[PDB]
RNA sequence: AUUGCUCUUCAACGAGGAAUUCCUAGUAAGCGCAAGUCAUCAGCUUGCGUUGAUUACGUCCCUGCCCUUUC
RNA sequence: GGAAGGGCACCACCAGGAGUGGAGCCUGCGGGACUCAACACGGGGAAACUCACCAGGUCCAGACACAAUAAGGAUUGUUGAUUUUGUGGGUGGUGGUGCAGUGAUGCCCGUUCUGGCGCGCGCUACACUGAC
């Protein structure tokens, strides 16, 4: 069955894209990005630097790609640095290429739901916490967090529980975006790790531990 | 006393480890030939590298460099257009286009 | 293991004074056709 | 209970090139690369960006995506094991051009400067690097098989051939050899794009891959086989 | 302006992708010297001389072109 | 049309050596799918769809409380307590938009000028079999 925010018996692997960086300009409405909107970010007086969903267009695709996902395991959160909280259904196939990305969002931002004819890409209220599982841990990826083996957490928590992973999609900035909700940060890698890494980090022992192949 | 790796000459860095002649060219405005004969006008052996140079063998050198023709260097050894072109080619091209 | 990052133009070209010399051999090249 | 050694300080890993052959490396073969060049200023083509200029060069534009070799560079590249230096990459374009990609490279992260950098690269044969030092990226002269190393295994991405475990293969194999990776980064075609080089083909997984996925799952594997961490 | 010399300045280039062209003994290749003798040529044409190789010198198997059957 | 028997060819096989294509110089000839339901799909110069867009120069940032100065004068472009000096001090608010003029209303969060190549030759290098 496809997992949903509404089930939260059965276990399952919880991503939290925490900073993402979307947002729609009108000049028509269109995704501000780092490279095709410079002078008007720049007018706007935000720094380009951190103007990139670039980033979670990569950890999006790696993580709906991912095998858990192909054997309705995971389901993915995605909350904008603006404050908006995106639920991904797990079925979708999003655009691959980043355009197409780009007008899908502005797409879901504005009519707050997509239809193809179960919302594909629904925004819903925040906190995040009342959508997840009952019980489930939380966890954030910190560089200089402790390196913990993926695989090895993952057999040692239980089975009844889900397990939550906040990933920052940020370009730079402090990791301390989701601290308020979670109980203690782990680190995946004793390398620095780029989000789409760490999502393709984490999704893999989760697979070894589950034993999803 | 210990070599030199490296030196402060005329505002400029020069390694220890290479000769005396082909260290000094690394000095704008001094090249092979013209370090060749500052080093010949200091007295300064050829063979030897640039660490090995005394404190008296590198200010010699600077006063040969500073003043040459103080020491016997020889003068013959020392030291919009383009615009008004293009109009014209291209009222030459522009002509030639009227023929044709 | 260190990083560098790689040096490329935004637009690649396949300074003016060349430009004016290759002007020069087309229009050598054109007057020769025509006094033909 | 151990003296520890005359130097711990940590130092960075040699940088793997392929005049080097004994040292254990690993090696993906991003065989298939849609990479080509066309002067409108010359561009990268692309399936979306440019519909009609592939339609009148007869080509498929289905088979017109660098971008799935762009996003299988940056989870490649990004890997541990490349931070490790144990992992050094090659690309063979649909056209047979062979580009070596030096580890040491940062490649952009967006798609439209990967494009500026293709073209730039394709037109001029090599990269070099903003302090001008090495050559990140060059063209190499084809087969493939007289740049890897002398004592190597090699093996493809199948779907159709038997799932395996990539940390159980990499551990049977032997240690002074290498490991050859042969990855498909066409949309959809057949899986015999290597078979001239490779031995023998591995399956990853049952259920479909995508390229960047399969890179991705694959060199896990090798470091939690090498601890690479 | 012209053609030489002196000094300084000191770049790209670390053997070159897909491909492609020529070549069997004084031959490939390297080096210079002379005259610009009605076409062509001006660091280009021609001539002259000096040093001097590897491999093959076998086949119609692939390709191509022929000969004979005054079959 | 077929068949048979022979010969020949660095425009064939075979074995190698030289180049050209990378760099510098010089030079001849020619000028409509969708690992991508939803989006994106006839487009081309960063941006700019009709008064736009891009880059710069002006004007706008006075709530209120207290105290002082102060009518014999604090401040104004000649005026008269509007300000000025010091201490404290709140607010996105000529906001927009969707709903049922009205509503503790859901949602979000400026002004005037000045400029705008394709095909080919030849030579030299990438050194220690070298350079001087
Ligand atoms: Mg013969």
């Amino acid at each position: 069955p496809v997992l949903t925010s509404k089930d939260k018996i059965t276990k399952r692997m919880i991503v939290v894209l925490a900073m993402a960086s979307l947002e729609t300009h009108k000049i028509k409405y269109v995704l501000l990005n780092c490279d095709d909107h410079q002078g008007l970010l720049k007018k706007m007086g935000r720094d380009i630097s951190e103007a990139r969903p670039d980033i979670t267009h990569q950890c999006l695709l790696t993580l709906l790609d991912s095998p858990i996902n192909k054997a309705g395991k995971l389901q993915v959160y995605i909350q904008t640095s603006r404050g908006i909280l995106i639920e991904v259904n797990p079925t979708v196939r999003i655009p691959r290429t980043f355009k197409r990305f780009s007008g899908l969002m502005v797409q879901l931002l504005h009519k707050l739901s997509i239809r193809s004819v179960e919302k594909l890409l629904k925004v819903i209220k925040n906190p995040i916490t009342d959508h997840l599982p009952t019980k489930c841990r939380k966890v954030t990826l910190s560089f200089d967090a402790p390196v913990i083996r993926v695989q090895d957490y993952i057999e040692k928590l239980d089975d009844d529980e889900s397990i939550c992973v906040f990933v920052g999609a940020m370009a730079r900035g402090k990791d301390n975006f989701a601290d308020e909700y979670v109980d203690e940060k782990v680190g995946l890698s004793n390398y620095p790790l780029s989000a789409s890494v760490a999502c393709s980090k984490f999704c893999h022992g989760a697979e070894d531990a589950w034993n999803i192949l | 006393g210990s070599f030199q790796h490296i030196l402060r000459l005329l505002n400029t860095n020069v390694d220890g480890n290479i000769k005396i002649v082909y260290a000094l060219t690394t000095i704008k405005g001094v090249g092979r030939r013209y370090s060749n004969l500052v080093c010949k006008k200091a007295d300064v052996d050829l063979h030897k590298r640039a660490g090995e140079l005394t404190q008296e063998e590198l200010e010699r050198i600077v006063q040969i460099m500073q003043n040459p023709t103080h020491y016997k260097i020889p003068a013959w050894f020392l030291n919009t257009l383009a615009n008004n072109v293009e109009s014209k080619l291209r009222d030459d091209l522009e002509r030639l286009k009227k023929i044709r | 293991i260190p990083t560098h990052a790689p040096k490329y133009e935004e637009n690649f070209n396949p300074k003016m004074k060349a430009q004016l010399k290759k002007e020069r051999k087309f229009t050598m090249k054109e007057i020769r056709k025509d006094a033909k």
